[PDB]
DNA sequence: ACACACTCTCCAATTCTCTAA
DNA sequence: TTAGAGAATTGGAGAGTGTGTTTTTTTTTTTTTTT
């Protein structure tokens, strides 16, 4: 009763097994007394007591969960991390009716604004796959790893057995594809998040977890199997998956030289070889406008949309799986995934009628049985196709290479053709090139650093900050000064549009011009357009346009259009 | 120690790549470029990646294509009773989730041909609902899962060996290979290696091809004398596959001006990138075979003769 | 460190005099010692399987120890302290039990060996101890042990 | 309401013991 | 040494009580509308 043990009497377990110990009163109010004066006590080498800091902050977010990293348990006081190991379903409620007592001495009657608090460890120095989990291992403390296959709704379950209740959710775990070995299938397991961690992850997500493995009975597996066959859950305890000033003043550095914009097209897809083109818009596309809307009958949208058409090999797969690498969020082929991101599409009725209602609306809505229900697609969309067949035919406008729709050629803000052509010297270039990337990758510090600043000019991470800091950061505006030549410019391609006979130019290609100039102010961290962003935009959907028709009047339109494909 | 002795003594010989390819399928008679082609998918290039993520494929995919009694069939059977991880199937009665994986969830063939060659007869007669699952797969060496609740995502790193027939039996010299052949253009265009074999009626050659088949039918073992034994011959395999060789500088310079050559004969299936990727991987093939871990030049000419058979 | 439980050894043979095949397995053979080869089909995720237990009794402060299994989940006929006659409210104490690592596996017949006109059988299979997930899909094996009779539990 | 599983209770069949002829 | 009168222990007859029951494929042959 009165007397305590010390901490060196803790080093023989004198009972027949750890629990049985743990259990008693005299170990019991040690092992509190202990871990108090360690939370109490810790330090950085700078002093600077880390849990003292991290209890101020449990109130600041008026938060229920403290953290406590494994290794700092385990510098000191060893003994009781061994204990915290083998028996962590006792060790955990000693530490958190601990932790309450740590908390109040910072905040007194924070009892009501929450009435118990839970210890999630971290750090914990050892890892399995869902193959080495054996019967050993019950009842102990476990590392896992896998992708998120499955999920429940929330639920309320009541707590003891006056009523009171906390919140229930299960989750499937799946094996990662890259840790499973050849030629066997994935292992599965389930797992039972409670009160503070539900709905902390979401279906297909990649995520670490710790918990206790545990067991029990169930008669239909005793049935069914024929041999007194135990079923087994993991009792998740945690789960696991901005920028600076100095960011902030390297990005206006770079933003304030000269030429930034074409050094962020010459990043863009360093794999692969030419097609500078194709680049600029897809960083145009990644980057993208600023939506705008008029109650009085109009809107906006700020995605830009893309489409190329590809010659068989001429490398359109390859930079899709780039953006999909490079972009914050992104659906690879289910538009709902896509929300605020970039959808990509590789290859091509009812899925063309799908991207027809998506292409026309920003948002999406259907009924089924009398139910109705909305969704938001607000996503750029990058797609690509093979020309009807083995190969484009040059001669012919563009409806006769393709199996899409008239008004998708219109909605798509920019059209190309990539076409495998012949030249010596480029196949030498093209020959050389991928030789010389060839070897550079080959499995047999410093290294790295040359390889990654020969590749590009820019750092790809400090560009993928770049890119998510614009689009969060970044509001570009038209200036009225040069739009009354915007005016003038407009109405001459309709002019000579009609007069060599062609598809006439219209308000969805002007508006494609603004959308594109604020993408590139944007791209040099600019709140405004300039006379330069209208003109390259101009050229770039003016060639589009021109590349959509047939040779005839394509030599005509360039002809006259020579004062803005290449002169302004 | 023994079987490293007659490992060693076999290593060491100057005419060890002639005696492998001549010791493959002992009973068919002639055809040199069709067994030297499936030692070097059964030895296959080197795997690997960029820094930007990437992977570049690492083995070697072939389709024969015969008019018939071509024996074309032997080479699939062969194979599928030599290769360590190997399955056979046929394209009339078998089904995509049979090939692929099916809910029951259980394994398909593609998904035991991990790591191993698979083995696919009378192509021309799978239905197209089902090459594009082939397709698919093969695209990415992997295979995904989604319905009924139950979503997986699998890897399916196999070599793919087919055998199919030309449209109305008989092969046209006066058409291009896609003239002639009922595949879709895709998945023509990621075989590494295309063979057409032909009857090229020839006394000079039917009184010596009747002696070998009555030979067989006279003797049953006699006959072939191999230059080496299986239990030799997969001894020496698996040993060569442990090696990794690199490109030489010179191979590096002579490459582009085979491709070079290989774009002004294609300025039949256009000549793009993809072909000189695939040359690559042939000669680290070839340079595995001799035991040698630098790819001297003379590997790439043997790899741009071997390829220009199939133009 | 506290009390150490003893180590459940296992015995194993190997090069019996012949191997039979699935379609020889025959009722006179029952509890004999074979061997038997063919090819995987399926595989089972490893489970625990009590192999001896021990119980405690809600009304009254008691203990039961060491009872035996086979085939279905079974637990104690009565109350050890005579001060109670509860039969009821046991609950398996999966500290001081034991378990087993137990896995299933499918076979079937070897392709080259079917008779005229005939379809290849399957069998279950079951493995324990250090030779659980030993086993892999369409890989072809060779097994040793007895065959058995299970119930309808 | 209709076969079952399980519990409770009373009554007489049985064997054991003591006494005297 | 037999036997008969009285006491104690056990078995199971049978009476009673509570209980449970009805009731997304994947593969293969055939008809029908659709390009
Ligand atoms: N700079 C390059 N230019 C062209 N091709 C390249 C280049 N670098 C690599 N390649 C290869 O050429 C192909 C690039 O085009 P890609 O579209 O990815 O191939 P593909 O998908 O098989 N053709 P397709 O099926 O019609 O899309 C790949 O096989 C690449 O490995
Ligand atoms: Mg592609
Ligand atoms: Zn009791």
């Amino acid at each position: 009763l009165r007397e305590e043990l010390t901490l060196e009497s803790l080093s023989n377990v004198k009972a027949n097994s750890y629990s049985e110990w743990i259990t008693q009163p005299n170990v019991s109010r040690t092992i509190a007394r202990e871990l108090k004066s360690f939370l109490l006590e810790y330090t950085d080498e700078t002093g600077r007591s880390v849990y003292g800091a991290r209890i101020r902050t449990l109130g600041e977010m008026n938060s229920e969960s403290l953290e406590v990293n494994y290794r700092h348990l385990a510098e000191s006081k060893a003994i009781l991390a061994l204990f915290l190991a083998k028996c962590p379903e006792e060790m955990l409620k000693i530490f958190d009716l601990v932790a309450m007592e740590a908390t109040e001495l910072h905040y007194p009657d924070y009892a009501r604004i929450h009435s118990e608090i839970h210890v999630r460890i971290s750090d914990f120095p050892t890892i399995y796959s869902l193959r080495e989990l054996r019967e050993s291992n019950l009842s102990s403390l476990v590392r896992v790893t896998g992708v998120v296959t499955r999920r429940t709704g929330v639920f309320p379950q009541l707590k003891y057995v006056k009523t009171v209740y906390r919140n229930y959710q299960r989750v499937t775990l799946q094996e990662a594809p890259g840790t499973v070995p050849p030629g066997r299938l994935p292992r599965h397991r389930e797992v039972i998040l409670l009160a503070d961690l539900v709905d902390v992850s979401k279906p297909g997500e990649e995520v670490e977890v710790t918990g206790i493995y545990k067991n029990n009975y169930d008669g239909n597996l005793n049935a069914k199997n024929g041999f007194p066959v135990f079923a087994t859950i993991i009792e998740a305890n945690s789960i696991k998956r901005s920028w600076t000033e100095e960011e902030e003043r390297e990005f206006r550095k770079i933003s304030r030289d000269r030429g930034i914009i074409d050094k962020i097209i010459s990043s863009m897809a360093p794999s692969i070889y030419g097609h500078r083109d194709i680049k600029t818009a897809v960083a145009c596309s990644l980057f993208g406008g600023v939506p705008k809307n008029v109650n009085g009958k109009h809107s906006i949208r700020g995605d830009i949309n893309v489409l190329l058409l590809g010659d068989p090999g001429t490398a359109k797969s390859q930079i899709l799986k780039y953006v999909e690498k490079t972009a914050h969020r992104a659906v690879f082929a289910a538009l709902v995934l896509a929300d605020k991101g970039v959808c990509l599409i590789d290859e091509f009725d009812q899925d063309r009628t799908s991207i027809h209602e998506a292409m026309e609306q920003q948002s999406i809505s259907i009924s089924k049985a009398g139910i109705v229900t909305t969704l938001q697609a607000r996503c750029s969309i990058i797609a690509a196709a093979n020309p009807n067949g083995g190969r484009y035919n040059s001669t012919l406008p563009l409806a006769q290479n393709v199996s899409l729709t008239e008004p998708i050629l219109s909605r798509f803000d920019i059209l190309c053709v990539v076409r495998d052509l012949v030249d010596e010297e480029a196949d030498e270039r093209l020959a050389t090139f991928v030789v010389d990337s060839h070897v550079r990758s080959h499995p047999e510090l410093q290294r790295q650093r040359k390889k990654e600043e020969e590749i590009s000019p820019i750092p790809q991470e400090l560009l993928m900050k770049y890119i998510h800091y614009a689009r969060t950061k970044i509001y570009p505006k038209l200036h009225q000064m040069d739009m009354d030549k915007v005016s003038r410019v407009y109405a001459d391609l309709r002019r000579e549009s009609i007069s060599t006979g062609s598809f006439p130019i219209t308000v969805r290609h002007l508006e494609s011009i603004l959308r594109i100039a604020e993408s590139f102010a944007k791209m040099r961290l600019s709140e405004f357009v300039s006379s330069y962003d209208l003109d390259r935009a101009i050229k770039v959907v003016v060639d589009s346009f021109v590349d959509a028709q047939k040779v005839s009047v394509r030599r005509q339109l360039r002809r006259s259009f020579a004062i803005y494909t290449l002169g302004h | 120690s023994d079987e490293i002795n007659e490992l060693k003594e076999m290593v060491k010989d100057e005419h060890i790549y002639d005696k492998l390819v001549r010791s493959i399928a002992p009973a068919v008679f002639g055809h040199e470029a069709v067994k030297k082609g499936i030692l070097l998918q059964m030895l296959g290039g080197v795997h690997k990646s960029t820094v930007e993520g990437i992977k570049l494929r690492g083995d070697i995919n072939i389709c024969v294509v015969g008019d018939p009694s071509t024996s074309k069939s032997q080479f699939l059977k062969y194979v599928v009773g030599f290769a360590p991880r190997s399955v056979y199937t046929s394209g009339k009665a078998s089904s995509a989730a049979g090939l692929t994986a099916a809910v029951v969830i259980e394994a398909g063939a593609l998904m035991l041909a991990d790591n191993g060659i698979c083995c696919i007869d009378e192509f021309d007669k799978m239905d197209i609902s089902d090459q594009v699952a082939i397709h698919e797969a093969m695209e990415q060496q992997t295979i995904s899962i989604a319905k009924a609740g139950i979503h997986a995502t699998l890897n399916a790193r196999t070599s793919i060996l087919a055998a199919a027939n030309p449209v109305g039996g008989r092969y046209n010299r006066k058409l291009s290979l896609r003239g002639n052949l009922n595949m879709t253009a895709p998945i023509m265009s990621r075989f590494d290696l295309f063979f057409v074999i032909l009857d090229d009626c020839n006394e000079k050659i039917d009184t010596e091809l009747a002696s070998h088949i009555v030979d067989l039918h006279m003797k049953r073992d006699e006959a072939i004398e191999p230059p080496f034994s299986a239990e030799q011959l997969r001894r020496y395999i698996k040993y060569a596959r442990t090696f990794k060789p690199i490109l030489t500088k010179e191979a590096r310079s002579y490459l582009v001006e085979k491709y070079k050559e290989l774009r002004k004969d294609d300025a039949s299936y256009r000549i793009t990138v993809r072909q000189l990727e695939s040359m690559i991987r042939l000669s680290e093939a070839i340079a595995r075979a001799n035991c040698v871990d630098e790819i001297t030049p003379s590997f790439i000419a043997e790899a741009y003769d071997l390829l220009r058979q199939s133009i | 460190s506290p009390e150490q439980t003893e180590r459940v050894f296992q015995i194993s043979f190997f090069n019996l005099p012949t191997v039979h095949r699935i379609r020889d397995i025959r009722s006179e053979k029952i509890g004999s010692l074979l061997s038997i080869s063919g090819t995987v089909t399926r595989t089972s995720e490893v489970r625990p399987e009590l192999y001896k237990a021990s119980f405690t009794c809600d009304m009254c402060r008691a203990i039961v120890d060491n009872v035996e299994q086979s085939f279905k989940y079974t637990e104690p006929t009565f109350c050890p302290n005579p001060s109670c006659e509860n039969r009821a409210f046991w609950t398996l104490n999966v500290t001081r039990s034991r378990f087993l690592d137990w896995q299933k596996v499918r076979i079937q017949e070897n392709a080259n060996e079917i008779p005229t006109g005939s379809m290849p059988r399957t069998l279950d299979v079951i493995l324990r101890g250090d030779s659980v997930e030993r086993a892999k899909p369409g890989d072809r094996c060779k097994f040793t042990g007895v065959e058995i009779v299970v119930p309808d539990v």
